């Protein structure tokens, strides 16, 4: 072997979040309950703590878990293969950046794609962010992604947001300042992992097809299960809870107070 | 210590 | 302090219809005790706490209420009484459910209600015959007399989930659905409540910076 990272910059990213660190969310993320998902769309999830039931906002938490991992794990990361046997399977990042219509020339995804490209060694030595060139050297059209780090045993992300991850490398990271640039990247593999908005679908609407129904059904129950089997025992074991975070932390109800209404028979 | 990546 | 009590019961009647129940879906098990459910109709959203033992029960009750025939006991010798009042025992069988069976001023009582754990009298047919004067409208056909009626309570009240079960996400969908089946199932037999609004989702604006650009 496990490579020790040496480098200043992670350094001082990890104390940042040292010195961010909430003592009393910690704790009720520590000692969670977990209840059940609210909102698969506003990704909403339901937890007890002691006394009080909460409401969170997993997107909010799953960034600053997937972002602590990074931090943690930088350059000693596991690879998701992203490669089958299907040629046709194949991740083009030129093909994912076309997703994106103010992109409207070749020429401005290509500006993107060349970025990500010259620093492929360091985003494969320190990230497991594995990029390769099917044809000749310099064909930008045919630059693909080839692996992702591991962050978590059990958790593959969803790949809905490839084409925000790819424009967001190319456009958003500030590849010029070492700290920044590391900030960053990191920042980007964290927004790909948490999981999907799943927009909610009305299983009433007789208007709306069968196969739309089962397949919104399936996306609710992989969630859910993502959630209860890996997400929060995760949350639980090794979440530190940034205090920007406060406002993602709502309490709903208290059994003092409901035990004051609902009582034996 | 710095990136040999970052010059 | 009742107050807080009223305006709950009050909120539901107005805020949750029979088909709400239907649409409604569970989160989860709230501290062994609490189903916590959302209910998005229209534009409108909100979450709810059931109580498991208590809605179970409701359910269970109504369900005795309406369906059970009382044993009784065929008399030896048949008793007469004298009403008015004697309209409302010549239309309703709510009797022949009650234990009561009768031969049509001129009433026979030919069966009275029997049970291992109370005596049952004339007191009580005409406890019968006052519940129905006063009921007021509604549904007349699961009408019972306050003796019956607590042995259904306790019946129901044994049968029941209990607080501290676990329960399925199966079992908890079945229990909130159920109550829409029943006509303002907002309390259980004892006059404990079944459910409440928790709050209402409308205005929160969750982490989207990973589809930002
Ligand atoms: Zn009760
Ligand atoms: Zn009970």
């Amino acid at each position: 072997e496990r490579v020790n990272v040496n480098l200043t910059s992670i350094k001082k990213l990890r104390e940042k979040v040292d010195d961010s660190i909430h003592r009393e969310l910690t704790d009720i993320f520590a000692n969670l309950n977990y209840v059940g998902v609210v909102d698969e769309e506003r990704r909403l999830a339901a937890i007890q703590h002691d006394l009080k039931l909460f409401l969170i906002d997993y997107g909010s938490v799953c960034y600053e878990l997937f972002y602590q991992i990074g931090l943690t794990d930088f350059a000693n990361f596991g690879k998701i293969n992203l490669q089958s046997t299907n040629v046709s399977d194949d991740i083009v990042l030129y093909n994912l950046l076309s997703e994106f219509d103010e992109l409207n020339d070749d020429a401005s995804k290509e500006k993107i794609i060349s970025k990500i490209w010259d620093m492929s060694s360091m985003l494969n030595e320190y990230y497991s962010i594995e990029l390769v060139n099917d044809g000749l050297d310099n064909d930008l059209k045919s630059v693909k992604l080839k692996s992702l780090p591991l962050l978590l045993k059990g958790y593959i992300p969803s790949l809905v947001k490839l084409p925000f991850f790819i424009y967001r490398l190319g456009k958003e990271v500030d590849w010029e300042d070492e700290q920044e640039c590391l900030d960053g990247i990191l920042r980007e593999i964290a927004l790909l992992y948490i999981p999907d908005m799943v927009p909610k679908v009305d299983t009433s609407d007789a208007s709306l097809s069968e196969d739309e129904k089962a397949q919104f059904i399936n996306r609710k129950e992989h969630i859910s299960s993502l959630l209860e089997h890996v997400l929060f025992p995760c949350i639980k074991r090794r979440f530190l809870a940034p205090r920007h975070i406060l406002k993602d932390v709502v309490e709903i109800a208290n059994l003092p107070d409901l035990y004051k209404v609902f009582e034996r028979c | 210590v710095r990136s040999k990546y970052f010059k | 302090e009742l107050e807080d009590f009223e305006q709950g019961e009050k909120y539901l009647t107005l805020t949750v219809s029979k088909n709400d129940f239907k649409k409604m879906e569970v989160v989860g098990q709230f501290n062994l005790g609490f189903i916590i459910v959302t209910r998005k109709v229209d534009n409108k959203y909100d979450l709810f706490i059931v109580d498991q033992h208590a809605s179970d029960e409701k359910y269970n009750f109504e369900t005795l209420q309406a369906v059970t025939v009382f044993k009784s006991q065929k008399l030896i010798i048949p008793q007469p009484v004298e009403l008015s009042e004697l309209v409302v025992l010549d239309n309703l069988p709510v009797f022949e459910k009650n234990g009561f069976k009768l031969k049509i001023s001129r009433v026979k009582l030919l069966s009275l209600p029997t049970s291992k754990q109370t005596l049952f009298d004339l007191g009580d047919f005409n406890e019968l015959i006052h519940l129905i004067k006063e009921d007021g409208g509604l549904r007349r056909d699961n009408i019972r007399c306050s003796k019956i009626r607590s042995m259904f309570a306790m019946r129901a009240c044994r049968s029941s989930i209990m607080i501290g079960k676990p329960l399925n996400k199966k079992t908890m969908t079945r229990v909130v659905h159920n109550l829409s089946e029943l006509d303002k199932p907002w309390n259980c037999p004892h006059g404990r409540p079944t459910m409440r609004h928790l709050m209402e989702l409308r205005d929160w604006s969750s982490f989207s910076k990973d589809y930002e650009i």
